[PDB]
């Protein structure tokens, strides 16, 4: 199926997005 | 020619009788109970649900305990219930799976089935073994059997697809007198109370009164429009009402020899595949095939009520003897108790 | 490769902790913002930069200069905000898509748990084919139930959660609705097979192998796919695909799953074009709803696998299962429990008793 | 032929009924309306029943 | 009492015509389908036309198509049945059927030996 | 007290259902059908049970006996003035209220009767056995497309009709009912999942 490919999409996009904005925040 | 002569004779005969049955004709019961109160809107809750058979059921028949109930279905069982607690007490594989009557003996000895196959199979129910076999197989009629009551343990009257009717014994094993006479198959009868006279209505539109101990008919109603379906005697042993393929329910007096009322309205057109009354004989209940049954005021000529639960035609209804619920089975092989 | 960054920032602070503030000259401040370790007073402060992001790992060799004054004080052109500092050398359409599948699921779910209760309510419509749809139906909500629930917590977990096996169960739980969706897809067409292909079978007992092939044997593949995820790779909640071959242990049985619906499907209708043939927009009416009963449009994008669908082709593939699907079970809905005629006719028989 | 014994017996059961009495219908209706208030407070049908003596809850 | 009397019938020369009103009587008319009937000398009973309740979709058999032709009418509760181009062979004892069922486009033993809904129809003879 | 023959009543219901359960298989694993124009005759087709039911000893009027076939799978129906009431007997049976759900099967065992055999011309669809001359081949076509006319004239109840003709032994006959039955009863499934 694809609902899970969209999870991973999904969960690596909000994970980039915390990695990104966490360090720039410390 | 003589012949010519002799249906003058009839022609003119019937015109004597039917001016005899206008000459005691007065106020019909009609206008003389307009006093008479309405029964009353009254409601039928569906209490129990008798469900297990297979095909659809055709024929049904309490007992006189007014607890335990009979009835056949096409698929070839023979199944009697327990309506106060629905468990199937017994259930008889039928030889033939055309079974379009059966029978409840009044000592919850012996049960009585028929159908398209001409034998009539008496099963006994008290048997000493587990097994309830074939107790005797009534051979002889010459049409499919419609329906079957019984008299006692000994005697039991018959109805078959010829026009004769035969009562038979059971001990002998043949048959004892053989009604004839209605030119038509006989699709149903009625046992009075008094157990002496009983009436049959066959596809003449005619219902015929025959004597038990004798075999001449006493009376002849012919009021009806088309092929009676069903009859069921006026529990007082007076009067009876029929029902035919028209939507019209007939009620014929002994006494007076002629209809007193016709219970039809302007909406329904259905035939009439059942007919009982109450214990009192004020409510009369009659199936029809609009998939719902009707409840009318026999005194009245109004509907008192309609009980639409089933999901097929309905093909039998009978009325405990003390009149506590209403037993009716339909096309879906479903037997409901209303009450 | 986020959990790689807290760890690294983690030995940072230890290997600044281990450098003690005293000097010759005054030392500057020494805390975490990037690192800052202590400067050189009265000259220019230079430190790595991190690599732990994407725009900052293009560039390693990148130093952060500061001018570390000798009274021990950072350069602060004002103090109406924290100190200066001069750094110079160190998409939407996954929202669409989120927006529009969970539009879609939500109206499944209201139109499915009614679906199911009329079903249910009704004691003179129970009869196997319509068992195995009530069990399709509670399917169809247990999927979109587990969905929502998994959403949910994904946006908790990136807003201790990856840690706990909670969300690692939560995703097994979705890995099996979904499987027991797609295979009781299957069930429902092997049924339907069987009622065409003539033979005598037990209702009974091909009754409840129904229910065991649809239930049990989802269970005969996810939790295998659940312990070899957790040994081998359990960081992040399940959610992440690193190998192939794990993601094809759950995938390969949907593929199947799918592959043997489609053949059913072929099968069906080439028998309603024979029957017919004793017109093409009856047979067209007859496509569009056996489609999505059989859910026969994941056979458009079936043999592409995530491993080369590259580019918008991603996009236009995610489109379809994220629109079809969401909307499936609307589809199924109203086309076998409201246009059904025989459900119909129960109504209008009962408008009469419920007036 | 013998649908003449047809009609012979048949119009010999005609004679037969046509030599039975009758009642007037304001008699035989009043007795039956009369009979059917006997026994008006003795059907389950007609008239409720409440729950504890109703055999069928 | 269901009864159905009719009238014509008697002698005809070959090529002739004659008309046969079946009077309705004791029933509704207008909620049957009323059938013709003939019972030839040493043969059995045949059909030979029908006519719907008002009256849309009349049929003969083959025999008599296009030569009689049938009509009703519910006010006078009467059944007539025109004859035109008589033949030798024609002759036989009409009877008046009326079918069992109202409001049905089908009826059965409208042609059985035994049938309680006759009318018990004159001899009409063909010859010279 | 009551409860022990309250559990006596429960273990035979409970024996009754037992027994039910098998009954229900054995028949619903099997095919009844009719034939007209009680006598039972079973046979097996390919380990699919048929019962055969042949109306025997009733009287010439059939308008209630009939009414007990409504739930059957077939109703096989042989013909022979000698078919004018062959042809009206189809008529009847074909809508009626009770057996309008119920499909026929027609297995066809002169021009002074019929005209319309004059102006008739061979359909051009035909399969004529060029066994025998083209006379024989355009009557039972006639009778054919007669037959037709009367059961595509109203198909409110959705029955269908299925023509054969007596061309074979009855060992090949007894393999058309088999495939007619078996046709009837897909064509069932099609409609209670609402396809056709």
């Amino acid at each position: 199926h694809s609902q899970g490919t969209f999870t991973s999409d999904y969960s690596k996009y909000l994970d980039s997005r915390r990695a990104q904005d966490f360090v720039q925040w410390l | 020619s003589e012949l010519d002569q002799l249906r003058q004779e009839a022609e003119q005969l019937k015109n004597q009788i039917r001016d005899a049955r206008k000459a005691c004709a007065d106020a019909t019961l009609s206008q003389i109970t307009n006093n008479i109160d309405p029964v009353g809107r009254i409601q039928m809750r569906t209490r129990r649900t008798l469900r297990g058979h297979l095909a659809k059921i055709y024929a049904m028949h309490w007992g006189t305990d007014s607890r335990l109930l009979v009835s056949a279905s096409q698929d070839g069982k023979l199944i009697i219930w327990d309506s106060y607690t629905t468990n199937k007490v017994h259930a008889i594989p039928l030889r033939s799976s055309w079974v379009m009557t059966c029978a409840y003996a009044p000592s919850g000895n012996y049960v009585a089935c028929g159908g398209l196959d001409n034998i009539c199979s008496i099963y006994n129910l008290k048997t000493r073994e587990g097994n309830v076999r074939v107790s005797r197989e009534l051979a002889g009629h010459t049409g499919y059997l419609s329906c079957c009551r019984f008299l006692d343990d000994n005697q039991i009257v018959t109805s078959s697809g010829d026009t004769t009717c035969a009562l038979w014994d059971i001990e002998t094993g043949q048959q004892t007198t053989t009604f004839t006479g209605h030119t038509g198959d006989v699709m149903s009868l009625s046992l009075a109370p008094d157990t002496r006279l009983f009436v049959s209505g066959a596809c003449d539109a005619s219902a015929k009164l025959w004597d038990v101990r004798e075999g001449m008919c006493r009376q002849t109603f012919t009021g009806h429009e088309s092929d009676i379906n069903a009859i069921c005697f006026f529990p007082n042993g007076n009067a009876f009402a029929t029902g035919s393929d028209d939507a019209t329910c007939r009620l014929f007096d002994l006494r007076a020899d002629q209809e007193l009322m016709t219970y039809s309205h302007d909406n329904i057109i259905c035939g009439i595949t059942s007919v009982s009354f109450s214990k009192s004989g004020r409510l009369l209940l009659a199936g029809y095939d609009d998939f719902n049954c009707n409840v009318w005021d026999a005194l009245k000529a109004d509907r008192a009520g309609v009980l639409a639960g089933h999901d097929n035609r309905v093909s039998c209804l009978g009325v405990t003897d003390d009149g506590m619920a209403v037993a009716t089975g339909s096309w879906d092989s479903f037997l409901k108790i209303w009450n | 490769t986020v959990q790689k960054w807290r760890e690294y920032r983690r030995q940072c602070q230890r290997s600044l902790t281990e450098d003690p503030p005293p000097a010759t000259d005054l030392f500057c401040n020494r805390t975490f913002d990037a690192c800052w370790p202590d400067g050189e007073p009265g000259s220019f402060v230079n430190v790595s930069c991190p690599w732990y992001l994407p725009w900052a790992s293009s560039v390693p060799q990148g130093h952060v200069y500061r001018f570390c004054t000798a009274e021990g004080l950072w350069l602060q052109k004002d103090n109406s905000s924290l100190p200066w500092r001069d750094l110079s050398e160190c998409e939407e359409q996954l929202l669409f898509l989120y927006i529009i599948y969970t539009v879609g699921y939500a109206l499944s779910f209201s139109a499915l748990v009614i679906a199911s209760a009329i079903l249910l309510g009704f004691r003179h419509l129970h009869c196997t084919r319509n068992y195995i749809h009530l069990n399709l139906f509670a399917s169809f909500i247990l999927r979109a139930l587990s969905v929502f629930i998994k959403d949910a917590a994904l946006k908790w977990m990136y807003s201790s959660y990856q840690d706990s096996l909670s969300c690692r169960l939560v995703f097994l739980l979705m890995q099996y609705c979904v499987a027991a969706n797609y295979y009781w897809l299957l069930v429902e067409g092997v049924y339907l097979y069987t009622l065409l292909a003539f033979s005598v079978f037990s209702e009974q007992w091909i009754f409840r192998l129904y229910v065991s092939i649809g239930w049990g044997v989802p269970l005969l593949f996810v939790v295998p796919w659940g312990i070899v995820k957790y040994l081998y790779e359990d960081e992040g909640c399940w959610t992440r695909n690193s190998n192939m071959n794990y993601w094809l242990i759950i995938r390969l049985p949907i593929l199947f799953a799918i592959g043997v619906n489609f053949l059913i499907f072929v099968r069906v209708i080439c028998i309603v074009v024979s029957k017919l043939k004793a017109i093409k927009c009856r047979l067209a009416k007859s496509t569009l709803t056996l489609i999505p009963l059989l859910g026969t449009h994941e056979v458009i994008f079936a043999f592409v696998m995530d491993e080369h669908a590259r580019g918008t082709l991603r996009f236009i593939k995610l489109f379809t299962e994220l629109s079809f699907t969401s909307f499936q079970g609307l589809m199924v809905a109203i086309l076998y429990c409201f246009v059904n005629n025989e459900v119909q006719l129960e109504f209008r028989k009962s408008w009469e008793r419920w007036r | 032929t013998a649908s003449i014994a047809q009609a012979r017996k048949l119009v010999e059961q005609l004679k037969m009924e046509a030599n039975i009495d009758r009642i007037k219908v304001s008699k035989a209706a009043a007795d039956l309306m009369a009979y059917c208030e006997a026994h008006a407070k003795e059907d389950p049908l007609l008239t409720p029943v409440p729950a504890s003596e109703n055999p069928f809850r | 009492q269901v009864q159905l009397q009719e009238s014509g019938g008697g002698l005809v020369q070959p090529g002739g015509s004659l008309r046969l009103s079946c009077a309705a009587s004791g029933f509704t008319f207008s909620n049957y389908k009323m059938n013709w009937v003939r019972q030839a000398p040493g043969k059995g009973l045949e059909w030979v036309s029908d006519i719907s309740q008002s009256g849309a979709s009349i049929s003969y058999t083959g025999s008599v198509k296009g030569r009689f032709t049938i009509s009703r009418d519910n006010a006078k509760n009467t059944l007539y049945l025109q004859m035109n181009s008589l033949k030798p062979e024609d002759t036989a004892v009409y009877y008046c059927a009326r079918c069992p069922a109202p409001f049905t486009r089908d009826c059965f033993d409208v042609t059985s030996t035994t049938y309680a809904y006759r009318g018990q129809g004159t001899q009409v003879t063909v010859s010279s | 007290d009551q409860r022990n023959e309250e559990k006596a009543q429960r273990e035979a219901n409970k024996k009754i259902e037992k027994q039910l359960q098998k009954d229900k298989q054995v028949y619903r694993a099997t095919h009844r059908l009719l034939l007209l124009g009680i006598f039972e005759t079973k046979f097996q087709v390919d380990k699919v049970n048929f019962h055969m039911f042949d109306v025997g000893a009733q009287r010439d009027e059939r308008r209630k006996w009939i009414q007990c076939f409504n739930d059957v799978t077939a109703i096989i129906f042989v013909v022979a003035n000698r078919l004018q009431a062959a042809l009206k007997l189809f008529d009847s049976i074909w809508n009626n209220k009770w057996l309008r759900d119920t499909s026929v099967i027609l297995f066809l065992n002169i021009e002074d009767y019929f005209p319309e055999f004059a102006r008739y011309t061979t359909p051009e669809d035909a399969t004529p056995e060029p066994g025998e001359d083209p006379r024989v081949t355009r009557a039972k076509y006639f009778i054919r497309d007669e037959f037709l006319r009367i059961s595509t004239a109203s198909g409110d109840g959705r029955h269908y009709c299925y023509p054969h003709f007596t061309c074979a032994v009855d060992t090949e006959n007894i393999r058309r009912v088999f495939n007619d039955c078996r046709d009837i009863i897909q064509r069932m499934h099609l409609r209670q999942y609402e396809l056709l």
